[PDB]
RNA sequence: AGGACCGAACCGACUAAUGUUGAAAAAUUAGCGGAUGACUUGUGGCUGGGGGUGAAAGGCCAAUCAAACCGGGAGAUAGCU
RNA sequence: GCUCGCCGGAAGACCAAGGGUUCCUGUCCAACGUUAAUCGGGGCAGGGUGAGUCGACCCCUAAGGCGAGGCCGAAAGGCGUAGUCGAUGGGAAACAGGUUAAUAUUCCUGUACUUGGUGUUACUGCGAAGGGGGGACGGAGAAGGCUAUGUUGGCCGGGCGACGGUUGUCCCGGUUUAAGCGUGUAGGCUGGUUUUCCAGGCAAAUCCGGAAAAUCAAGGCUGAGGCGUGAUGACGAGGCACUACGGUGCUGAAGCAACAAAUGCCCUGCUUCCAGGAAAAGCCUCUAAGCAUCAGGUAACAUCAAAUCGUACCCCAAACCGACACAGGUGGUCAGGUAGAGAAUACCAAGGCGCUUGAGAGAACUCGGGUGAAGGAACUAGGCAAAAUGGUGCCGUAACUUCGGGAGAAGGCACGCUGAUAUGUAGGUGAGGUCCCUCGCGGAUGGAGCUGAAAUCAGUCGAAGAUACCAGCUGGCUGCAACUGUUUAUUAAAAACACAGCACUGUGCAAACACGAAAGUGGACGUAUACGGUGUGACGCCUGCCCGGUGCCGGAAGGUUAAUU
RNA sequence: AAUUCCUUGUCGGGUAAGUUCCGACCUGCACGAAUGGCGUAAUGAUGGCCAGGCUGUCUCCACCCGAGACUCAGUGAAAUU
């Protein structure tokens, strides 16, 4: 639920929270936890490769099942849980054989709802089947790009894809980016949309709220002494050059896709 | 005022110790130079 | 409840005087700011020089920084003293 | 040695880090000590550091480091798997008293505890480089129940006052005692028990998990403190004999209660919030391969062993970092009394110091302070500096506003002491007694005693009662930036940098991008409600015209156009 | 105007007197709409201006308490030349 806090102090005027009471008010499932040490945006050489990363709250990794290869075994949802490693919420499901796993939470999934994976599964949200058996024009998420390796598309809070056609061993999809991509008709996909749609309506309200997320401040470049950045300096606010990244690339329209390896699945890249 | 030398025996030996010098080609050359010069104390070990 | 309020510890350093062969190669005294947080702090660890790090001042990288220190090329060159 | 003065949330006490004999005794005074020096952290010599329980080593791992093979790379070498190292973290056990010139939870006395080895006896399904459990974890807040500790009274001992009074409601002092063992309370968590079955836990499994029935509600786990024992003991103000006035043997009375009360304990709890909160081993269990009159396992008794290194001393400082016996810097622990909201502040206790040149004089001038006639910013770049305001409670409080604020706005009144209401009130605490009872650290009733505000009325002293230290100046107009924050260590703290928010743009995952000759790593164990880059910079009303130029994104008829041929 | 050279622009307000300040005028030397424009409560050791209170800031300094300066004893530097 979206709720606007009251302006009891500067730092709470514009903060807008997303409150969901359905979430579990307790500890998560330990057997599916793992250590996740922070990096600070640094690699094995100790150099900063990705800027604006550092600090934040400690986080434990939840082992999520993106493959959904437990075919022919129904599972009931026990509870919804908060996951700090992603934008969407997860669900703890219990199978008939006694195995527990974590999955992404679709739009209208609750506690007690039954799910199932495989080709003999029903067409309902939460179930997972190969796109060959998915009716065209349907909405799915957690889509596999290659059979057996796990979902990689439509995993964010309120993301989803739409199946538009099915020519042969392949099928065509329109991604949330507007791109029209095609993949094999053996990649599994989960019905429905990931349910945290109101996650986008969140307003942090203050700088510290971003530091909690592990985001370090961004210094622009215009006021950065050209020895450090092309935009550099000047007496006052000059900026008399074309916008450009550090290391000298436009960043205001220049395309930088140079794969050329796939070049087969893209049809309507976007816009 | 806080000065530059804040001693610590552990960091001293891990940074300039014998086994640290003997773990790299360039560190072993440091010992070779100090041996050829005749240094009585090669390292900060003790 | 709060990057909320007053205010010690703690972290800082706005003003003034003193000191300027100082008690001190940046401090003292009287006031001053923050003080549950983007806070502070101990131990250990990683990033190495046209490179690092930088809430960005060309700031900091062992009292040294518009390119550290040590050694070497090296008795650089000096139409100048 | 008698006084005086200073610190007392330290200028006291115990440690880590670091130093490394500075510790104690004797002796010496050249040099060292900013003076003298009989003294010293100085010179010389001797002496001093005693551990199964403290710590290290050791077992286990974090960040991270090394890295058999291996991948990569002109060479050097780089990354990294299996593994192996790596605390700042997890993992068994000792307390009190006494003692040395110098050490002690290490020696002595007394009383305890832990982990292993061997052996004996009795009962037995034992076994992992595997499975599961557990270890195992956030912030804030709220009380309640306790203790450390303190105050008072009582008890014991002593005292009757250098100057009026002081045999009493008077004065001084003491009134201390552990771990461990036993009891399992306040209180917290969880429904137990038996049977049957199963696509799960890399194979198995009596264990974990799951499903379906039956049967009972009382079952268990955790748990401060208290009580008892430990303790016919030890300690104990003061005495009795020695007493080189340096101390040693003996003896040694009381040794209770009430109240108050922590930032410490119950609490790794309870409640609540979003930013959603280490790992591994020890430990408890499960079986497999295997071994079964063995071996091994559980329990009891007995016995042996628990090594090695550190232990002195300083440690907010004269012993560490600062060239100095340098107004500096340096992490943790202990936290008394009166007043007080308080770890502020003032004065004190325990304890520790008077800061390693002094003696005189009482000029200018300088430094640090006090007071000031009349005037009151006329000073000056500028109210710089100084002066001033300062507390609690009640009344009262504007424009504007994002309706939270502004606001402690402004401003005004009252504050001491004594007595009474009330021989100390409301309240808090709660004994004995009575009654119940699953008779227990129980419950109810009960109200002694102890403690103790605030307010009112009356009276009273002083120039002044928030009397000292402590402790907001206030208001009006306006520029800039929204705000909290950040910054030129060492002349600039700002209107600069960040900021939430907004927009453009790139990016379909072996993502863009970045560090890398490469492998590979980060991005991310993320997947367009995501990530990177750029500019703008809360919010509110808005963001207009121009694509010729430069760049970016597209396009194709043609022209020009490299290697090559 | 943090932007206006001419310039102390002109009028008005405030002062006995106002190159600053506030409010208007527009002849914008040389504002202008995300290198954002105009507003904006709250906030600020931020810039400017005006009041009350306060005062040795000043008219105009005086006295006093202490540490130095001065004298005695001991120790015993420095820049410069």
């Amino acid at each position: 639920a979206v709720v606007k806090c009251k302006p009891t102090s500067p730092g709470r005027r514009h903060v807008v929270k997303v409150v969901n009471p359905e979430l579990h008010k307790g500890k998560p499932f330990a057997p599916l936890l793992e250590k996740n040490s922070k990096s600070g945006g640094r690699n094995n050489n100790g150099r900063i490769t990705t800027r604006h990363i550092g600090g934040g709250h400690k986080q434990a990794y939840r082992i999520v099942d993106f493959k959904r290869n437990k075919d022919g075994i129904p599972a009931v949802v026990e509870r919804l849980e908060y996951d700090p490693n992603r934008s969407a919420n997860i669900a703890l499901v219990l199978y008939k054989d006694g195995e527990r796993r974590y999955i992404l939470a679709p739009k209208g999934l609750k506690a007690g709802d039954q799910i199932q994976s495989g080709v003999d599964a029903a067409i309902k949200p939460g179930n997972t089947l190969p796109m060959r058996n998915i009716p065209v024009g349907s909405t799915v998420h957690n889509v596999e790009m290659k059979p057996g390796k796990g979902g990689q598309l439509a995993r964010s809070a309120g993301t989803y894809v739409q199946i538009v056609a099915r020519d042969g061993a392949y099928v065509t999809l329109r991604l949330r980016s507007g791109e029209m991509r095609k993949v094999e008709a053996d990649c599994r996909a989960t019905l429905g949309e990931v349910g945290n749609a109101e996650h986008m309506l969140r307003v942090l309200g203050k700088a510290g709220a971003a530091r909690w997320r592990g985001v370090r401040p961004t210094v622009r470049g215009t006021a950065m002494n050209p020895v450090d950045h092309p935009h550099g300096g000047g007496e006052g606010r000059n900026f008399g050059k074309h916008p450009v990244t550090p290391w000298g690339v436009q960043t205001k329209g220049k395309k930088t896709r140079s794969n050329k390896r796939t070049d087969k699945f893209i049809v309507r890249r976007r816009s | 005022m806080k000065r530059t030398f804040q001693p610590s025996v552990l960091k001293r030996n891990r940074s300039h110790g014998f086994r640290a010098r003997m773990a790299t080609k360039n560190g072993r050359q440091v010992l070779a130079r100090r041996r050829a010069k005749g240094r009585a104390r090669l390292t900060v070990s003790k």
